[PDB]
């Protein structure tokens, strides 16, 4: 009667010749190859945002822009002032290492590099602008632009700070200024103090001021070392340097 | 002070955020305020070693 | 000996039948009347 | 998260993992709904989108 | 110690199949309704 | 001595697998809509 | 010296593969849009 | 003095930025003032030199 | 205190609902109120053993 034992484990043994950790050590060796596969050597890239001006002078050098294969960065055209412009026509030479889908009605490209490592130029002409706006895109850098913003020396056909203080964002050119004795976000980039805080700054009086809808104030004043503000029936009094 | 934690870890870069939330991304040499600069980065085991003797891991509660 | 083989082969036979039994799962209906 | 539109700060990450549904609805600071008027995707092979 | 090869067959077989299972996932599906 | 040769075969399909993996590029998308 | 000939066809070969793609200048496109 | 940042490496080319924000594109044989001339250009990891020995490189925030 | 029952158990993590009904994963490498420190995890029956000495299990009313 041994002679089924051993006809059923032969059976079991061929029937399924895994064991089940030896599934398991597989299933960590594919994924093993996948990372393998799926690591990318070298260095990737750091992910980064830029804005800069573009000239019409004959002399100024063109403006050139870094890109990554398999990622699309968002190029945005602005005017001097900072209005948006919207695009009449583009033309892109090697449309093989360069793909875009751009909506007519908008301003914004939507540039992918298909390429390893071949750069190459575009040409932009605007609604307003008679000028044509040449840009070369070099594909492959350490800092790869998500979002490129470019002003122009122009104006398009639609014609500040505090408010984006108001927001939470620093103002740009402003050094950093640190306080004593409470939490506000101060700043000074032509020797006028901007403060941004919920409270309500009383002693020196505000030469302007804003608020929003959820109760954060922003103020500009003079420069004062010594401020003073009172809350909940409450005074109380703080001190920046410098 | 100011703490550091994991928001996301891949092989080269790494991605760090802050007790304030301020969020980051670093090199292999990158000199990070208030610890120093990275000796060596690990993709495996969530280690961000520093400079100044600390080690980064993720959040504990967001793991 | 060489009674192991047919007695094993009829069972792989069996065993080979019994794992897709094991496998399928019937779908259900769901049947909504008024 | 918090958005940023500075040229100096960095962009959202969002963690993912194959097999799995990650669901994302974009609000503001103030917390209402808005609506996405178009969107660009990187390897609609490795990634899929539903959207209404 | 031939022997051996005949159980690297099968269970190259088995694994390559389990293999091609764990390297697919159909996508997902999206529903409605008003 | 013959076994170099046939391991440096199969790497080969490998690299020739890896290498028509690691060519391809898939385009981006665009999707609009009121 | 027996060597070259196997040495010199490959070489041959990418290279002439190579060459090839260094003559393709591909048309530009100019899209309008309104 | 201004510092230059690069801003594209490619070999033989080169583009730089000034702290100020002074946009210039360079070869080997280029005149930079305040540094002297080119001696070489790395297009690999950004390593160009100065005739006069100063190293222009990225910068440490953008790495 | 609060006593803890399993809800969810999986090999690699588990999950720990209380008498409060706080649903939590938990790791390996991860503490817990009133037992300590997880100090291994058996999915087989539901067993978790902590550094305390205490093995969080099944409901009886609930298995």
């Amino acid at each position: 009667e041994v002679i089924d034992k051993k006809a059923f484990k032969d059976m079991t043994r061929n029937l399924y010749p895994l064991n089940p950790e030896q599934v398991v050590k597989l299933k960590q060796i594919y994924e093993t190859s996948e990372y393998a596969k799926a690591a990318t050597p070298g260095t990737p890239p750091k992910p980064t945002a830029t804005s800069q001006f573009v000239n019409l002078s004959p002399g100024s050098t063109p403006p050139v822009i870094r890109l990554s294969q398999g990622f699309v960065s968002s190029l945005v055209f602005l005017d001097s002032t900072g209005a948006p412009w919207p695009i009449a026509a583009y033309d892109l030479g090697d449309p093989s290492s360069f793909n875009i889908q751009w909506d007519k009605t908008s301003n914004t490209l939507m540039i992918q590099a298909t390429k390893l490592y071949n750069y190459g130029n575009l040409a932009v002409r605007l609604r307003g602008l008679n000028t044509p706006v040449m840009l070369t895109l070099i594909p492959g850098q350490k800092a790869v632009d998500y979002r490129v913003d470019l002003r122009v020396q122009g104006y398009g056909p639609n014609a500040d700070l505090l408010l984006h203080v108001l927001e939470g964002v620093p103002p740009p050119g402003s050094r950093r200024l640190v306080v004593s004795g409470g939490d506000a976000r101060a700043w000074l980039s032509n020797e006028k103090m901007y403060v941004r805080t919920n409270l309500t700054i009383l002693s020196p009086g505000w030469l302007a001021s804003m608020t929003s809808a959820d109760g954060t104030h922003a103020y500009e004043m003079q420069k004062s070392p010594v401020l003073l503000v009172s809350w909940h029936g409450k005074v109380m009094q703080l001190k920046v340097e410098g | 002070r100011i703490i550091y934690y994991i928001q996301a870890v891949i092989p080269g870069r790494a991605w760090l955020i802050g007790s304030n939330g301020s969020t980051l991304t670093v090199r292999e040499g990158s000199k990070i305020p208030g610890y120093g600069m990275v000796k060596l980065i690990d993709s495996l085991q969530g280690r961000i070693l520093t400079s100044s003797g600390q080690v980064i891991k993720f959040s504990q509660e967001d793991s | 000996q060489q009674e192991i083989q047919q007695r094993t082969s009829d069972m792989l036979t069996a065993a080979t039948q019994l794992v897709q039994d094991w496998k399928q799962v019937e779908t259900q209906v769901y049947t909504e009347g008024t």
